[PDB]
């Protein structure tokens, strides 16, 4: 009946001796991942030959190896065989260039099982993409997911991409983040998506030169694509105006957007208000990233009011570096005690101080509280809050992961935590303490913990 | 490992010959070092020879301050990798900042065991 | 950095030849599953040997093999190295008797990393389970999930089990389905639970002899364990009375139950009404199995009315064999056309007829419909409904899986479905057509479609 | 000559030596035969000689009928596995039902290519 084998090696160069033993596995695994293993055009021949006799290969990942145009041509030749059933292929960061897109174009045309392709971090340029779109447009190509981040693309690449989208109705994800397609390119891409009959599920345009104007464009895609579940627009100067321009589409009744990423988009408390009209009206939105926007405590205020109202069922909220101070903690404390949908809250890199943290601790320590992951890294926390955190860890029963990295917590504060976490009644499973100084002794006790309670990972 | 606490330090903060001091190098070294699950928000790597760093934990290249915190006499070639993204979860994206500055470390048994990451936040 | 390897072999006689080839993998895999591979007590020595030099081992699943108390004693020894970090172990259907629970009790106290144990389908007896709980009570035992279905336990085992529960605060899952522990056992158990401090997340007591009386005890557990996510009570004579007694606990504001399995519990339209009150009040309840309850079109009407009411955010509803007829389809048609949360509907084994089915299709073809999985097996459908179905497969875009097994869909009907499913505008991924007859001409037609559109899987 | 369609039939409906004939057997033979993802609702296994099954298709073990639907002239040892659970997803629980009945199959090129499962729905 079944024989499923998986090989996954990461960041470790093999060596001809290790490489020799690994070769025959390459002939039988359904999933093969050789990520950052110092693979050279030299071993690509072994791969090619072994992959040729592999009847089960469903996934091939060769990310972060210097394969080059010829090295890739070599491996792909081991796949052009009437028995190949490859479904996922990643050639991310493989030193591929525009000239390597020819081989890629042929493969695509002769492999109808392949539905996902990762080509990020390869200088393909517009020339390369154009060639690639020739195989993509082939009726034999059934690709539905394409990632092209850091591919050196410009607005020139948007016309061919828009044409592929307009012609493949089963296209599901297009990721083109970190390419300077700008306003011109984004608009074209959008035209392609609106005209396209594809049930796109994820669109990512992070750091793409997206502007406020593009938002009226996006508002249309959002309002009409009922299949849309994820829209990433972080690191784009959208502003409060872009926010206002985008909101109307998010409120559209057909929209069931689940994940919205708008970190560092230059949004202030004003666009936050627009955004809140959406959050209180859409129970389908589960994840929201607002990190890096100067929302202030006025922004936190608005958010917290919304999180305490019916209709809002947001599960994860990332508000790292939003200019929050101890003042907003009383409101966050209320959400943590009352709200029953929020399971993840990231408030790292906000000056909440021991004051704000003591209060957050109040709400969290209540009965029924459900928060599962809390990130309080670099929050101006001292040995002072460690007593309240120590108690909350025992009062509360929902937390499973806590991040307190980069806080001037000390041997004193740590002890208190080691005290509660040791308890069998504390069900935390991960505690992250990066860049925090503690003595050899505290260090010792920490390794005690790791041995006595194996269910809990203490990170650095 | 050479005095574990000190070896832990070298694994998280030392790259003798960088071979890249850009975003790409950061994304790569962070993964190889295992500071990517979960994404470590900020990490600084010191380049050069080890002896130079060790020395800080003395008064040949080092100099006292607070909690066994020594601010080195000499300057070092460093690269700070800073998390730049929407979520705290992988994949982790890093922006690299290269510099030539003195470092502040905590010494224990005459060996560096902690790098103060704060001074590398804003230059 | 990383080197992860796994081996999953299911239902395959290996052979000494192949067996030798797999041994070295047992030394380096983090996961080893040898399910129904005809492993003897001889190959168990081989297994123990490779296992003890394997530092990677996190999961060992030896399900369905004639191991015996001997072979299990052998395999267990291999996990005796202080390098062992096993977390999940399954010895399901391994011919383990009560005499062998001694070694198990012994190993359990020396494996603080082990968190999940499956011993289902072994005749352990109350004797064996007694010994086992001795180890479980050991403070070094950190087990969190225990499965004991079909283990010949009686009410005698419930006291010991209650003792472990009362003692381990991080116990998360207990499954004793298919054991005649009866009312008494279920009562004892509910006592140990009502006062244990553990955050039980899943409790399964299907075919246990639970009575409408035990429903009061369970009501208490449900009302007080905010951590409870899954409650399975299928195949127990609870009735409309039990149901009425259980609902008050379900309505508790602290209860956030997500899955409730009450299939074949003797409920009717009456109990279904009580249940409906809960549904319109708790948006936390996402899965509900009501299969096999004589609800009738009257119960179907109640369900559909609630499903249209705001507040009910059910995602999966299994109502197979519930005595529904074509009369209820106008209602289910309304929900499919309107409800934005329901993605899974199983109405199999109900006489919907071509008329009922043509009514369901109308609601499904509406713009914005979300259903993903629809089960219509054995529903009295024929070639008549197939044009309707074929049109909806192109009109609706959410559907991903369709089951039309055991319906007299003919060559004529199947042809119509193949035309639709062949189109690229049809995103369906799975089509189940069990026990349906069609000619060789159609067989070829389907085989052609199979080779042309590899993304779509046609089951048998 | 055993071929594809006929072979598919034997795979899903033919078990020569029952080696048990209860729930346990069903649950096990079903997984073994790949009729578990997802759970096949009902499935009947014909026990005995393979050739007496083949006979049914050409007035040997079964009189000729319609669509080449044919009933067997003699009774076969059979075990019917029925899906007993609360969900359509695995693991699949089955209640076994043994019997000695005539079976009705669809024949093609003198070979049985389909078994009529509906007559087995009721003991």
């Amino acid at each position: 009946s079944l024989d499923i084998q998986s090989l996954d090696i990461q960041c470790e160069e093999l060596s001809d001796a290790r490489w020799a033993e690994l070769l025959p596995l390459l002939q039988q695994c359904q999933v093969v991942r050789l990520d950052d293993c110092g693979l050279t055009e030299a071993r690509c021949k072994d791969i090619s030959s072994a992959l040729r006799v592999n009847p089960a290969l469903a996934e091939l990942n060769l990310r972060s190896n210097e394969l080059g145009d010829v090295g890739v041509h070599c491996v792909l030749q081991g796949l052009q065989t009437p028995s190949c059933k490859i479904q996922k292929l990643s050639l991310q960061n493989c030193c591929l260039t525009g000239a390597g897109c020819g081989v890629l174009s042929s493969t695509l045309r002769t492999l109808p099982t392949l539905q996902e392709l990762h080509l990020s971090d390869n200088l393909l340029g517009d020339a390369g993409l154009q060639l690639l779109c020739e195989g993509l447009l082939d009726p034999q190509c059934r690709l539905e997911k394409l990632q092209l981040e850091y591919c050196s693309l410009s607005a020139a690449s948007c016309e061919p991409l828009a044409s592929v989208l307009r012609a493949k109705p089963d296209f599901k994800e297009l990721t083109v983040s970190n390419n300077d397609i700008n306003e011109a390119g984004v608009r074209v891409l959008c035209q392609g998506l609106k005209d396209s009959p594809c049930q796109l599920e994820a669109l990512k345009l992070e750091s793409c030169g997206v502007t406020s104007d593009n938002c009226r464009d996006l508002c249309g895609i959002v309002a009409s694509k009922a299949s849309l579940r994820e829209l990433a627009l972080g690191s784009n100067k959208l502003g409060d105006v872009g926010m206002a321009e985008l909101c109307p589409g998010l409120l559209h009744p057909s929209s069931r957007l689940r994940t919205l990423w708008i970190w560092e988009c230059g949004i202030t408390a004003k666009g936050c208000g627009d955004l809140c009209r959406v959050l209180r009206a859409k129970e389908s939105l589960k994840e929201l990233s607002l990190a890096g926007n100067e929302l202030g405590d006025e922004g936190a205020r608005l958010l917290c009011e919304t999180l305490l109202e019916p209709g809002c069922q947001l599960e994860s909220l990332w508000v790292k570096s939003c200019s929050f101070t101890a003042a907003c903690c009383s409101h966050f404390s209320s959400v943590l005690a009352q709200n029953r949908f929020l399971l993840e809250l990231q408030i790292s890199n906000n000056r909440l101080e021991d004051a704000g943290v003591r209060e957050l601790c109040q709400g969290l320590g209540q009965p029924g509280s459900v928060l599962r992951v809390l990130w309080l890294a670099d929050c101006d926390v001292s040995d002072s809050s460690c007593s309240s955190l120590a108690a909350t860890l025992l009062a509360n029963h929902s937390l499973r992961e806590l991040d307190l990295s980069n806080n001037c917590l000390g041997d004193a504060g740590i002890l208190q935590l080691v005290e509660s976490v040791r308890q069998p009644g504390c069900l935390l499973e991960q505690l992250v303490l990066y860049d925090i100084y503690w003595s050899e002794e505290m260090e010792d006790r920490l390794q005690a913990l790791e041995k006595d309670k194996p269910s809990l990972r203490v990170i650095s | 490992q050479d005095n574990s606490r000190y070896t832990h330090f070298l694994t998280q903060h030392y790259d003798a010959k960088p071979q890249g001091r850009d975003d790409r190098y950061c994304e790569s070294i962070m993964r190889r070092r295992g500071l990517t699950s979960p994404c470590k928000d900020i990490n600084t790597f010191i380049h050069g020879n080890k002896r130079s760093i060790k020395a800080i934990c003395e008064n040949k290249n080092g100099n006292p301050h607070r909690e066994n915190l020594r601010i080195s006499k000499s300057s070092f070639q460093v690269t700070t990798c800073k998390l730049h993204g929407g979520s705290p979860w992988p994949p982790c994206q890093y922006r690299a900042t290269a510099g030539f500055r003195n470092v502040v470390v905590a010494c224990e048994n005459g060996l560096p065991v902690h790098l103060d990451q704060s001074i590398f936040r804003r230059p």
